[PDB]
Formats: C-alpha cells, structure tokens, sequence
C-alpha cells in the first residue's frame, strides 16, 4: 500500500513550474529560495525528494503558485 | 414450540395454550409499559427547534419514534402536525412507518387502528402513504404471524404500482418470518422475478426472513441464480442480506455455500459471504472464523468488503465481552476511513448492553475524526452501549449527554455527521427507559430475533426507512408476581442498596 | 475579435522529451511541454518561440 | 520484409468489445476485422481498427462473405479524422487456423500489398500470450509437388504509450503483484517457463500419435527438424565440463558471503543505538 | 407497393459465347439486367440492389445498392470462362440477403440459367426445403437453351413454392428477339 | 508505518499552501511593533505574533 | 447589428504599443482534423510582433482592425 | 411444445414453436397477435435478458417455460 | 541478523505512546475556506 | 426528483479513448460525443464514444460537419451497436474539472431535448499512473430555487462521501450544478485480458546471462564498497559529538554511508542467487 | 401537410407544414415545440444540408418524409 | 476408489476413481453423471484450487476425501 500512494504525489509536478535558486534548509522538511523574480522566500519542501543532491546554489523547480519544493 | 403443541392437544389445557403461544406474555409486557410510563418531551422540543430544514428532518420522526417505543404515546405528532407536514416524497413515507413502532404490539382490533389513519385517508394515492400502511401493519405483528398473515398475502396481489409492493412484501416477509409457508414462497418470488428494481430489492430481501436458519437445498439456487445474472444493483444489495438468513447456527454445514461466495468476483457477492459467516457462528467463538474474517479485512481491493468483514466480529464474541477491544483497538488506527467505521460498529455492538469501560475509553477520542461519517458511526456506538446507564453505574456518561447537544446545535456543521447524534439521543431513552439491548437471553440461550434487529439495522447505511427495524430488540427489564389464577396480586418489594444507583436519570426540564 | 496575442520567448535547452526550459524575453525562466507536431528536432538551444 | 509487429491495448480492448457484441446480429463464432496502423524501418505498429461484417456457413469451405464496400466506406469515413493511419491487415479470433483464411487474405490483399495476420484469441485456457502474427509467402518443394501458397510466421509482442498506461494501471485495480525483487525472479522465470516448456512437449507428444496410422507422415521434413532437436541438446555433463562449473560457482558464492557479513555489522550497531537511548531516557524521565 | 431486397445473380459460364440470341448471349442477358433492376428501383425508390456471377467460384460484385448504376457500370467486363456452380451460387446469396440493412425488407432471388446444370437432383430437393423455411423466394428464367435443364429447375420450383405457395416461378424461352423486348414484361411485372 | 502512510497521503493537500517572505529587522518599535524591510520593497512597520 | 457590436467591442481606454516587425507566415507541411487549429497552418497572410508599453513583446497571429498595408516597423 | 408469456398486464398467451427458432420469430409472432409493435418489445427469462440474434435451443428453454415481457419506454 | 533484530528491539515501548495533530485548526481552515467561497 | 444515489457507470474501453484523445489536443478543449443507455432511475450506462471533425483556435472549439455525425451513427448499427446518444465531453487541460460560461449553454439544450443527460468532463494533464481525473455533472434547476427547495432527494449516506475541492466551489459548482458518482464494472472477459496485457513469454525465464560482462558488474560492485566501508567508519567515529537533528541538517549534502553502503546488498544478493539458481535448474531439464 | 423529424436522441417530432414554408419557419416551429434557439439547430434531408433562402417545396419534401435534427455542439 | 464431491445446496456425489487418474477424467465422468460441461466448473480441495495436469495423487488426497465443487451456476 506505502508503494502504491508513494508515487501518487506526483500530481504536484504537473509541466508548468517555475525556476529558483537554493539558498539553505532550516530544518527538514523546510527551507529557503531565491525566485528568478527576485524576491525570496521560506517555503515547505515535498518529501520524496532525495536529500544528497541539493548543494548550495543548485536550481530547483518550485510550484506555480503555493511556491514548494517540487 | 410449534411442534409441542400438537403433542400436547393430542381444562387448564385449553388455557395453557394461551401460554404457549404468548398470547399472555405479549399483552402483559404491553401493560407494564403503558403503566410505566415516563419521559421528558423537552429534548424533542429543542432539536425540533434546532432543524434547519434539511435531510435532519427525517432524523426526527425517527428517532421519536423510539423513546415512545411500545407505550401507544402518540400525543407528540397528534400535535405540531404543520411541521411534520413539511415531509415530502420518500420521507413521507418513512412517517407513517413510525406508527409502527409507537403500537408496537398493540394487537387487538390494529386494522381499524391503522384505518384511522387510513391508506386512503383522502383515496389520494400517494402511494408513498399506504405502503407505509401496509409496512407498519408487518410492524405491529413482529414476530406473531397469525391471523394477519392471509390479509397481507391477499392485499400484495392486488396492488396497483411498484411502491405498494415494496411495503407489502417488507410488511409480508416480516410477519410470517421463520415459518416457511409455501405459497408465501412461491408469491414473494414470483413477485422478485417480475424484475422491477424497486421491488425486487424489498421482496429480495423479505424472501430470506419466512426460511429463516430453515436450510433449503432449493431456494438457496433459486436465488443465487437470480442474484448472479441481472443488471440492477439494489437487487443485489437486498439479496446480499436475503441469503445468508438461510443459514442460523449451521456451524461446519454451512461452510460449502462460504466458499462459493467469497470466490466470486462481483464485489457485491464477495461481501456477502462475510455476513454469512457471520451469521453461521454466532456466539460461538470459533478461531476457524475469525482467522479468515479478518485476513479478508487486511488485503481485500474494495472498501465494503472491508467494512462488512470488520464489522462481523461483533456477533462472533458477543458471548464473551472482554474480547473485542484486545483486538479492534489496534485497527481503530488505520488510514483508511471504512476500516475505522467497521471498527466503532463491531465495537459497539459486541458490548451492547453493558457499561463496558474500554470501550468508551477507545470511542471518546472518535467524536473529533475529520471525516464526518465515523464521526456519525462513533456517536451511534456510544449511544447503544451505555444504554440506560446513571452517573454512580458508570462515570463518563452526563458529558455524553451535553456533548450531543452541543453538536447538534451547532450552526456550521456537517449534516451526515449531525444524523448521528440526533439518532443517539432516542436511542439513549429508548421506551422509556424501561428496555435494553441484549442478544442473551437470561437462561443463557441465544436470542434471535434481536439478533435479525441489528444485522437489519446496520443497513440502514443504504436504505433509510430501514431503521425501525431496531425495535425488535428491545426487550423489557421488569419482574412480574402472578396469582394462580392469574389475577395480579398487590403485593410489593424492596431492594437492598441506595436509590441513587436505580433512578430515572432526574428530568431538567428547566421550563 | 475572437483572437488572443502569444507570448514571446527563447528557449534555453531541451530536458526530456516533453520537458524544455525557455526565458520569457521579460523575466522569468519557465519550463514548459512542446506541442506534438512541431518537428522537435528544430528547438535547439536558442531558436525564438 | 517485417521483422516484428507491435500491439496497442486499444486494439485488445476493441476485439474483446466486438466479440461481445456480435450476440444481436448472428450466433456465429468468429468474428474479422481491420487493422489500422503505420511502420518505419521494418517495424510495424498497429493501433487502431473497426469491424466489417463477415458471415461463413460453418459445415463447408468456400461458402462465406465479405462486404467490400462497406470497407471502403468505413475506412473513407476514418481518414477524415485521422491522416496518420492506413489499411495494413485484419484480425479474427478463432481459436486455431481455418481452411479458408488463405482465400480471405487474397481479396483483401488487394487494398494493402503486404498485408499481416493477427489471431487474437480471446478465451484463453492457459499461461500465454493472447497474439500471433502471420504473413503470406510462396513454398516450393523438393518432392516435385506443385508450388504452395502458405503462411509463416513472425515475432509479435505489446507496446505501449504513456497516454494509455496511465488509464491501464489506473484500471489494474483487481489482484495482488509486485512481489518485489527476489520474489518476482523466481516465478516469472521459473515456474512459469517450466510450465510452457512442458505445454510444448505434451504438443510434440500428441502429434506422434496420429502417426500410428491415424494421419499420413506429414513429411520427413518434420522428421529432420525433429532429429535435429535431439541431436543438438547439450551433451552430457560428464566430462571436465564439470570443473569449468565448480570454478564458477565458487565464485559465486563467495561474493555472496562478503555481503551477508556486511548485512548483519550493521544490525548490531542499529541494536546499540537502540538500547542506549531507551536506558538513558529512561532514567531521565524517571 | 412491398420493400424488396433483390440479388441478380448473372451467368457468366463458358456456354454464353455462343450465338443463340442474336448479338450473343452476353448482351442478351445485359439489356435485361438494365430493364429489371430499373424496374425495381422505379416501383419504389428504396428497394435495392445486388450483383453475384458463377463460375469455378462464386463472386460477388456488388452488395445492396440503393443506385442502380453501381451495377451497371459494374456488369460490363464480366468475361465468359469457367463452368457454371448453381447451389454455392444459391446459398452465398441466402447469406448476403441475411444481412440486409433493414430488417423490415422482406426478399427474393433472381437467376439466369444459361448452361447445362451438373447437380443431383436430391441436393435441389434439400436445399429447396430449408430454403422454405427461410421464407427466402427464388425465381427462376431458363434464359439459354431449354433442354437439360427443363425438369430439375421445373420440379425445384415446384417443391419450393408447393404446398400452394404461388410466390415462386419457373419462366422459359426459345431462341429468337430480345428477351427483354418478347419475354420479361410479358409474364407478370417482372420475373 | 501506519503513521507514515497517514503523513504521506495528507501531505499533497499540505503543501499546497502559499508561504512566506523574509525581510532584515532595522530596530524595533514600542508596543510590541517592528521596522523591517523586504528584499525589492519598501519599509514596512508591522506586529508580531503572540509567542 | 454587426456593425454595432463592432462598435461596442470598443471602449476606449486603449494601451499605446509599438510595431516591432511585420512577417510573411506559411502553413505547415501537414494537417489534421479533429484536433486542427485555426492559427497554425492555415494562416496565409501577414503577421506581427509588437513592444507593448509595459515591457511586454507580443506575438500577433491575426492583425486586427488594420489594413497591414499601411503599418511599418 | 408451448410456451406461456405474461406482460405487465398479467394476460398469457400460449406460442407453439420449435427449439431452433429465433427471438425475431417469436417477438414478430407476438406483434401479429397482439398488435404491440416488436421492437418496443424486451424479453425477460428469470434473469438472462434475451437478445435478438440467436435461438432458443442456445438458451436450452424448455416446454411451458414461463416467461416475461418488459417494455422499454421511451422519452417524450 | 535474525537473532540481533529478533532480541533486543524491544525499546519501543509504552512509556510514550502515539501522537495525533490539532482540532481547532482544520474548523478555522475551513472557516477561512468557506469565507473565500463566498467571495 | 432526482435521487442522490444514482450511479454513472462507465466501461473501460470508453474511458481509454478519453484518455487518448485529450492528450493530443494539448493546449485545446477537445471535445466528443457518448453513447449508452438509460438502465433506470437509478442509473445511466455509457458503453462507447467517437470524435469528429471540429476546428478551433485556443479559445474554443466546434465541429463544422453535422451530416458526419448521423451518417456514422446510422452506419454503426449494421454491426451490433444500436445504443444511441445520452452526453457528451469534453478536456480541460490544467484547469481542473468544471463546466463554465458558454458549457452551459451548449448543455441544457440537450436537457430540453432529453431529460437525464450527463456532461463529462476529464483533466488528461494532471493524471498520473495512480489515477485520473474524471467528472460528471447535470445543471441545477433553471432557479425557481428561492424557494429554498434541495436540488435532490436524499435516502443514503451513498452520495455523502466525498469532499467537493476548493476550485469547482470558486467556479460554483453547487451553486449551478451537481456532481454524480462515477463508477466501474468490469465484465470477466476483460478483466481475464487485462490481466495478460503484461505476461512475457516462457522463452526468456530459462535463459542464462552471459558469465562474463557478469563477472565484471561482480567487480565494479566490490570495488565500489571500500570507499564507503572507509567513510562508514567515520560517521560511525563521529555522531552524538553535536545536538541529535542537527546530524541531519547538517548532511544535506555530502551522503551518508550507511544507506549506499546497504543497497549495494540487494544487487551482490538478489543477481548471484537467482543466477546460481536458474543454472542448477536448467542443468537437469536438458539432458 | 404531416412532416416526421427525428433526432439523435431517438425522440420523434410531428410537424404540420404546407409546401410554401420555408426552413426557418420550421426551426421556428421546434423551437415552438422544445425550446430549442433557432441559431443551435442543423437539419439534414436526404443526406444534405438544409438552409434558408428556400420553400419546403423547393428541396422536394413529399408527403410524411422524415428529416434529421442535429445540435450545435460547442464547447470553450 | 470412492471420493465425495459437495455441491452449494447440499448435494453430494460419490465416484469411484484411481490413484493414478488426472483432473480431466474427473471432470470427465462428473459431465458423464450430472452433464456439468467441463469447462464451466473448478474443484477446490485444502484450500487450494488444483491445476488440471496434475494427479490426485500429486495433491496428497487420500481415501473417502471430500471436496468442494465450485460451479457458475447458469453458465450465462
């Protein structure tokens, strides 16, 4: 059952996203960016995501409008 | 019973009869509690006030309907007629079903009763109306059949339009029921076959009550066979329920017919063979069941499956009480709402009677589930445990008592949950405060048609106009002293031990 | 009347099959799936859409 | 010419559909239709058809029929809405060959010149594959026997496409799958051979039955495939064959070893970490 | 006025090359093909059409067709070869007749006869019957030489449309003018 | 694991809700009111939480 | 009627925007139906991109209310 | 070999027919002596509804077999 | 392995027991929720 | 009046050629016509569905030839299928699921033509392999509502179980309209297909991978675990020399050895086993 | 004059018509009937499309033929 | 040797077999008694439902055993 709804929230990264810039995480599960409008934020962050690859400055992809870590 | 007396006729004879058949027990049950008498109409008052006119309305001239259970009290809808009149459709027909209930064994002279608030009060049709009729005319008669049984089966021929068939044969099918009367066989299922989908569902199911626990090589195929081969559901979803009263008891007998029906693929069928092995093994307590009833709730794809498999554990070990939370409170926590619905039902059910602490101490932290139907479950649990209770009995009740007050009067809430609570407050006063729940009789031997009553009832999830079919399962608390010449005696009694423990709960009608 | 103007832009690289990464000409970078026809093998790196 | 044919689940479902439907037309027990699709570099793809009525008289050959110009009609009817797809060949669902589908092939070829046979059987009785896929070629023969016309056969298998495996799997609600890893190895690729491998040689067993004088011997052809087969399979393993699988197998396992060690190393420390923690709160909360 | 479903089944055998009628019994029969079917389609515009040749096989050219000149345009360049096969002929037409595209038609078969008939007449007897139960209507023309063929079609007819059917004929012809011209609408209205 | 399923399929609604900017405080006002400015925007004089 | 909803299209707070280029448009090499659109293929004439005052640079796939004639950069 | 056919309105009609025959026959019989218009007519046989195209020997039905007729109404 | 994870695994214990969230919250939410419906 | 229980059930086959046809008109409301039967008051059955020639541009679609539909339909008929018309859909890519603006129009003419129709509306974008997302609705009354008067009748708890999303509520979706409940009923043959549709054939399971190429995947693996046995020993020497979360908030980058470290087990085991196995097997069925 | 119009829903109208007619007196007329605009309505004949500009007469529609309703199927 | 076969409405078959008989003459000789085709049909014994190439013997059934036909009762 965990694999069948591990992927089902996958809905989330639909195709049209937009492209940040990673700053730092204050503790798991939340962090901080850079939108390439300029202006910065402190956001939640989805969970699958793998943890070994996000290194200072690394361009992520954010939801359109909630502004997530996707 | 029906046996014996033919040994017996072949005096006090021709008046032991009047004891054998119940004629007797019936009408003095009756007296006791006509005479005994006692409620506070302000509860009403207020949640009438508190309807905002919506599906709560029904919840109403139901739940009434059981406080005034048995006692004849009609002073509650022979008044504020005008807001009852504001029932249409369906519903409408649910009303009337009530009358039922109130009557409840009113035997004598019941058809000139009824024809006082006639099928045909105006000959309007309104066929909603008169099936009623006929529906509470079955009600009247729970469990007696008799006289009545040849009205009825005469009064279904004749009948104009597919809702009269529904009450008829609901009315028909309750009466009769246990007695396997062959040409009541043979009129319910020629009427099931004429395969109309409102009234294959009533006759479906009425069909399996008159071969109660009575296996019959026969019928079981001439209603598998139906059920597996038409395209309407409410068919199936009455002949789930009218299969598995063939069996009663059976224990191994009945294991050939499991397997067929947990085998199928048509997820309606799959479900009914759990209710089956459930009503195969009641009180037995056999781990042959409960190893494969419960492996059925942990892997099975769809969700009503799950539930009815869950929820038959509650018959398995009703004869031992301390069980059930042991096992349920850890399945309480899955994810899935259905799972934790089946959960409150199967633990409310296994303990009806009692005071059980465990139990309340798992279904309090319920009432706040975010999704409203277990809330609606867990409230209905609550109140059928608990029953008739007093503050010394158990502690933990008068918040109960508050606690459906206050979300029923909440403004900003959801109807599906706030049914529940409104039900739970006649349930909790049920006739009186003079009957109780209990599928045990007192030499120790399994009741039965209580047993019916809430395998019925659970029901009432699909079909509304279900729910009276609770009332077979009060039974009265009370002690009579009789004569020889069965004259009732004057004579009195005491009891050892602080009236505060006994009392009626000390009506607070403020004003 | 019934007609609507088009955003202009660039296109930075092809990521996936169905994934590409354009500039907006004004500000924000952006990704966003291709239409079916247009012949894919025409977006390289830096062609206006 | 095709080296492999490959199938789309909109057609399976489609087959099943007409089959089904066919009970409010007739009572026969076949059913022919038309496959619509397109190729590159000798791969063919099939991913659409419609149904053209068919009708045979079960108890002789060379008695059917078959609607022309309702064909042309429907696939005029098609172009208009998809430009991508062509005539390419037709399906029947019969469980097993019929005399006659040599002489259907030579009339519809005359819309397609290479034109492709697919059975599609759709009451399975077995573990299997529910397609096969046929082409129609010229024989000729040593015996002197006039040149025959007959069928050959050809590698099929199903694809798939990201727009329909999200409704597939979203449909894939009915049964247990998915015993991960070590668990699926084994009984996809064991028990589930061996299974057809033994199908097969009861098949061969069968046949040569009839060649007690039940059925003429079809040809020594047959024979010297046959005589091939038992010639070839591998030779005893008797000889230093054996020594060559020793050294194997040793190394085999020896790798094995190394990773079971490291497995249980780490259990241990997880259980240090474990009782530390529990002691310590403990006696803080006391 | 009755809807009717029709099939023409030429003959294309062999024997037709020679010179009975006068350009030669290809264009004998042509011209009447040409007159029934427009007589059937005039009697009522939703009757319709359809086209079969007998040879070494059978063939069929042409399914029910609301417009004549489908047929007509296909009729020409039918080439006289093989041997004549009456009861395949007659049975692919009971088939094509079955799927007729509105059941509310009721239907009938047409047939030229221009050849000696190899066929054993206990085959016509069957065939015949169950055609009878079938409620499907034969009606014959002994277009080419009479003899032969004379008795087995005449007694054919007779086991159909017996039992006084009257629905069926059996209608015949020497050498000499058009058959459309002396013969077709001589009869009845057609057939 | 029962918990970390429950997480898991509550999360898609969770994080669908919007977050929030980060801005330098210059000096703090009386009464429980702040100074601080945003990373493109002007100065903005705002109240605190409770905690 | 036509003429008037023209008109009552019209409502005059306009923005004010610069013509950045005229262009010659040509079908695709293939089509379709069922799924066609109007602005694809199927456009033959002229076509625009314009700098709107806010910084915007639009594509126009349908001139407007002007002869293309008289425009230029 | 009899058959007996109720409709809605209880009446029963008595068909002599024959094991091969087709559910168009006897629906047609039916529209010939009573007048209901066939195609209006669904055949209904415990719970198997019955489909035109094929013959009562494929649903093995047997002498005196009681069976139903539904009406499909339609919208107006 | 087995005997190392079978033995002394048993620190989970009932001296903390199992969490839930909040009640108030999701009544707010859907409060706040429902007065943006209305807009 | 309408009863909240009734069922929309809907058949596989058409819900695969929904689904094929949305995902090609990408950025366009692609729109068709749905065929079935009404079984009952309690029900509307929908078995199959075809597209048509249509045009539009972005904003909006319709189709241009109206003789196309009724030849087809007519045609269909000739080979088993003589249901008939009772709805229609359409896609909405990204949006979500709601009728808006002229979808209503288009609609309740169908309702003065045929009481009981159905509009369906399917999201193909937004889908992913767990579930897609469907819709079906019918127009609340035409007013006359301010009587207050329920939209429906209710006698289950069977229409009450799902939350209506927050973005049909935006665009109004009780306020106009009402959802039905889909539904599915797979008949037994194709579900015994649908089960086959992966089977892959007998001919591979008995089938050896090459010994080399496979020895040197053996090496590669090995070679590849020093360095983590190496760095393992560090982050065993180090931890709880700081606060306990601040372990992992400080591992965001580089990774921690234990877990690569342990799924390099799972591919020594696993691949030696049943390489191992299927030999030993294979060396006795032949010969 | 009686004129059959059928639809793809498989409902049937009757219209009352007299030769001199033209079409959009008949969409009128179904609109009369069902509440359908005038601008939404296709109608078929004989397998080509009806316009306005012309009498009933003037496409030759006899006596009780049967005509094809369909609707304007747009969706944005 | 004798074997008993239960069927749902409690009818039971006893039949006279080998140790060495398969599946199929097993169902073979129950079509041969009751006419059940042999398809339509599954034999469950121990739980499990057995595989038609295998013996009696293979499934460890031993003397006067009982085991559950499971039938699709009209077949369609």
């Amino acid at each position: 059952e965990f694999l069948h709804a591990q992927e089902e929230v996958k809905r989330i990264q639909s195709i049209p996203l937009v492209i940040g810039q990673f700053l730092e995480a204050v503790d798991q599960n939340t962090a901080i960016v850079g939108s390439t409008t300029g202006s910065n934020y402190y956001v939640r962050i989805l969970s699958t995501i793998d943890r070994e690859l996000l290194k200072p400055n690394a361009s992520v992809a954010l939801h359109k409008h909630s502004n997530a870590l996707v | 019973l029906s046996s014996v007396i033919q040994n017996l006729r072949t005096d006090q004879t021709l008046k032991m009869i009047k004891i054998l058949s119940g004629e007797m027990a019936i009408e003095l049950h009756l007296q006791f509690l006509i005479r005994n008498n006692n409620t506070d109409l302000m509860i009403l008052k207020n949640t009438k006030d508190a309807v905002r006119n919506s599906v709560c309305h029904t919840a109403t001239v139901i739940a009434n309907s059981f406080m005034h259970c048995g006692t004849t009290s009609d002073q509650f809808l022979r008044d504020n007629l005008e807001w009852l009149a504001r029932a249409t459709n369906w519903a409408k027909f649910t009303a009337t079903a009530s009358l039922g209930v109130i009557h409840k064994g009113h035997e004598k002279e019941a058809l000139q009763l009824m024809a006082t608030y006639l099928p045909k009060d105006t000959s309007p049709g309104s066929a909603y109306q008169e099936g009623g009729g006929l529906y509470a005319l079955g009600l009247i008669h729970a469990n007696h059949g008799g006289d009545i049984i040849d009205y009825l089966l005469n009064q279904l021929k004749n009948a104009s339009n597919d809702i009269v068939r529904h009450g008829g044969s609901l009315g028909l099918g309750l009466a009769a029921m246990g007695t396997a009367r062959q040409d009541v066989y043979d009129l319910l299922k020629t009427n099931l076959y004429q395969d109309d989908a409102v009234t294959g569902e009533a006759a479906g199911l009425a069909l399996g009550l008159v071969m109660l626990g009575s296996k019959n090589a026969q019928a079981i195929e001439d209603m598998v066979g139906y059920a597996q081969e038409t395209q309407h559901e409410k068919i199936l979803r009455g002949l789930a329920v009218g299969i598995a009263l063939v069996m009663y008891g059976r224990m191994e007998e009945a294991d050939a017919l499991i397997e067929s029906l947990c085998r199928d693929k048509d997820p309606i069928l799959r479900r009914s063979g759990m209710y089956t092995v459930a009503m195969a093994y009641c009180g037995s307590g056999n781990n042959k069941a409960i190893r494969r009833l419960l492996h059925v709730a942990v892997s099975d794809v769809n969700d009503d499956v799950r539930r009815a498999a869950v929820e038959s554990l509650g018959f398995i070990l009703f004869r031992t009480p301390e069980q059930c939370p042991s096992v349920v409170s850890l399945l309480s926590e899955s994810y899935n709402p259905h799972v934790r619905y089946g959960a409150a039902m199967a633990l409310g059910i296994c303990c009806a009677g009692t005071g059980n602490k465990e139990a309340i101490n798992l279904l309090e932290p319920m009432t706040n589930d975010p999704v409203n139907y277990v809330r609606q479950g867990a409230l209905i649990a609550s109140a059928l445990i608990m029953i008739q209770q007093t503050e010394i009995t158990c502690p933990k009740v008068n918040q109960f008592r508050q606690l459906y007050s206050k979300v029923i009067n909440d403004k900003h809430d959801d109807v599906m949950a706030k049914f529940g609570a409104i039900l739970a407050q006649g349930i909790l006063d049920a006739g009186g405060h003079n009957v109780t729940i209990s599928l045990q009789s007192r030499t120790g031997h399994t009741h039965m048609p209580s047993v019916v009553g809430v395998l019925v009832f659970t029901q009432f999830w699909f079909w509304f106009p279900l729910s009276h079919f609770l009332s077979l399962a009060y039974t009265p608390t009370c002690v009579i002293g009789l004569n020889k010449d069965l004259k009732m005696p004057k004579v009195q009694y005491k009891s050892n031990c602080k009236p505060s423990t006994f009392a009626y709960p000390a009506p607070l009608e403020v004003p | 009347l019934q007609s609507v103007g088009q955003i202009v832009g660039e296109v930075l690289k092809q990521l996936t099959e169905e994934k590409f990464i354009v500039k907006a000409t004004n500000g924000p970078r952006y990704v966003v799936g291709c239409r079916r026809q247009l012949d894919k093998s025409k977006l390289k790196p830096g062609t206006r859409v | 010419a095709v080296q492999k044919v490959v199938v789309h689940p909109l057609v399976l479902l489609s087959v099943v559909d007409h089959f089904n439907r066919i009970g409010k037309v007739g009572n026969q027990k076949r059913v022919v239709g038309v496959l619509l699709g397109s190729w590159q570099k000798k791969v063919l793809d099939v991913s659409n058809s419609f149904a053209v009525p068919f009708d045979e008289d079960d108890k002789d050959d060379s008695v059917w029929f078959l609607d022309h110009d309702y064909l042309e009609n429907m696939y005029g009817m098609f172009k208009k809405v998809n430009a991508r797809e062509r005539i390419v060949g037709w399906y029947h669902t019969g469980p097993k060959l019929h005399k006659n589908d040599i002489a259907i092939n030579e009339l519809m070829k005359r819309y397609c010149p290479n034109s492709v046979l697919v059975i599609i059987d759709v009451k399975p009785k077995d573990l299997g594959l529910p397609t096969e896929a046929y082409i129609s070629v010229e024989e000729v023969h040593d015996d002197g026997t006039p040149t025959s016309k007959t069928f050959e056969h050809v590698t099929s298998e199903i694809g798939a496409e990201e727009a329909e495996e999200v409704g597939v799997e979203h449909l894939l609600r009915d049964i247990k799958d998915t015993t991960v890893g070590t668990l699926s190895q084994r009984i996809t690729n064991q028990v589930h051979g061996l299974k057809g491998l033994n199908s097969k040689l009861l098949d061969i067993r069968s046949y040569l039955e009839k060649v007690a004088t039940g059925k003429l011997p079809i040809n020594h052809q047959i024979i010297y495939q046959l005589q091939d087969v038992f010639n070839l399979l591998p030779d005893v393993s008797l000889q230093e064959f054996v020594k060559a699988f020793y050294l194997k197998t040793n190394d085999q396992m020896v790798v094995v070893y190394l990773a079971s060690l490291i497995r249980s190393v780490v259990a241990l420390h997880n259980l240090i970490n474990n009782k530390i923690a529990n002691r310590d709160a403990e006696k803080k909360e006391g | 006025m009755v809807l009717e479903s029709t099939m023409v089944c030429v003959d294309n055998s062999e024997y037709m090359r020679n010179g009975d009628f006068l350009p030669t019994r290809l264009q004998a029969q042509q011209d009447a093909v040409n007159i029934v079917c427009h007589s059937k389609t005039r009697s009522n515009p939703e009757n319709n059409v359809g086209l079969i040749t007998l040879a070494n096989d059978c063939e069929v050219l042409t399914t029910l067709t609301p417009d004549t000149g489908r047929i007509l345009s296909k009729l020409h360049t039918v080439q006289p070869k093989g041997k004549i096969t009456f009861c395949t002929g007659i049975r692919v037409a009971h088939l094509a007749l079955k799927h007729r595209q509105g059941k509310n038609h009721k239907m009938r078969i047409i047939a030229f006869v221009g050849s000696p008939v190899e066929d054993n007449e206990k085959d016509l007897v069957k065939l015949a019957k169950r055609l009878k139960k079938e409620k499907v209507n034969v009606d014959i023309i002994n277009f080419g030489e009479e003899e032969v063929n004379t008795e087995k079609l005449t007694a054919f007819v007779n086991t159909l449309n017996g039992k006084d059917g009257t629905g069926s004929h059996l209608v015949t012809v020497p050498p000499g003018p058009s058959l459309a011209d002396a013969l077709i609408s001589s009869p009845i209205l057609a057939g | 694991l029962n918990a970390k399923v429950r997480l898991l399929r509550e999360e898609l609604q969770l994080l669908q809700e919007q977050g929030s900017y980060v801005g330098e405080v210059v000096r703090a006002m009386d009464k429980k009111k702040v100074l601080v400015k945003v990373h493109p925007e002007g100065k903005f004089v705002v109240d605190v939480d409770k905690n | 009627e036509n003429s008037e909803k023209i008109k009552v299209n019209k409502t005059l707070p306009y923005l004010v925007s610069n013509v950045i280029e005229l262009l010659d448009v040509d079908p695709n090499d293939q089509e379709e139906d069922g799924a066609n659109i109007d602005l694809d293929s199927q456009r033959k004439g002229k076509c625009a991109v314009i700098k709107t005052s806010t910084r915007q640079t639009y594509f126009l796939p349908v001139i407007g209310l002007v002869d293309a004639e008289k425009l230029k950069p | 070999m009899q058959i007996f056919v109720k409709t809605l309105t209880g009446k029963t009609i008595t068909l002599e027919v024959e094991p091969s025959d087709t559910i168009e026959n006897v629906k047609a019989k039916i529209q010939d002596k009573e007048g209901i218009p066939p195609d209006q007519q669904r055949l209904i046989f415990a719970g198997k509804q019955l489909e035109d195209g094929r013959t009562l020997s494929d649903y093995n039905i047997q002498r005196e077999s009681t069976l139903h007729l539904v009406l499909r109404l339609r919208g107006g | 392995h087995n005997m190392s994870v079978k033995a002394m695994r048993f620190p989970p214990k009932s001296y903390n027991k199992d969490l839930e969230s909040a009640e108030e919250r999701r009544e707010r939410e859907q409060q706040d929720l429902e007065f943006a419906k209305e807009m | 009046a309408v009863d909240t229980a009734e069922q929309v059930y809907i058949s596989s086959l058409a819900l695969l050629k929904m689904l094929k046809h949305g995902r090609a008109g990408v950025p366009m409301e692609v729109m068709g016509l749905m065929l079935g039967e009404f079984v009952d008051d309690y029900t509307v059955r929908v078995i199959d569905v075809f597209a048509m020639p249509q045009s539009g541009t972005g904003v909006s679609v319709e189709a241009v030839d109206p003789v196309f539909q009724a030849k087809m339909l007519d045609m269909l008929k000739q080979t088993g299928r003589p249901e008939m018309v009772v709805g229609w859909y359409h896609s909405h890519p990204g949006f979500g699921c709601w009728l808006s603006g002229v979808d209503i129009n288009t609609q309740q003419s169908f309702e003065a033509l045929s009481e009981r129709a159905v509009a369906v509306v399917v999201d193909p974008i937004q889908s992913v392999k767990g579930k897609v997302v469907i819709d079906a609705f019918r127009l609340i009354n035409a007013n006359m509502m301010v009587l207050g008067h329920e939209p429906r009748q209710t006698t289950s708890n069977l229409g009450h179980l799902n939350k209506p999303s927050i973005q049909a509520l935006i665009h109004g979706l009780n306020r106009h309209y009402y959802s039905i409940t889909i539904n599915y009923r797979k008949n037994e043959l194709e579900q015994k297909m649908l089960l086959n549709l992966h089977k892959k054939s007998w001919m591979e399971g008995l089938t050896l991978q090459d010994y080399s190429e496979h020895c040197k995947h053996n090496e590669s693996v090995v070679k590849e675990m020093l360095e983590l046995a190496k760095n393992y020993n560090k982050a065993v020497e180090e931890e709880d020399k700081m606060t306990p979360e601040q372990l992992a908030i400080k591992n965001v980058g580089k990774q921690d050895p234990k877990r690569h470290l342990e799924e390099h087990v799972d591919v020594l085991m696993t691949s030696n086993i049943v390489q191992c196995l299927a030999a030993m097997l294979d060396t006795v069925v032949f010969k």
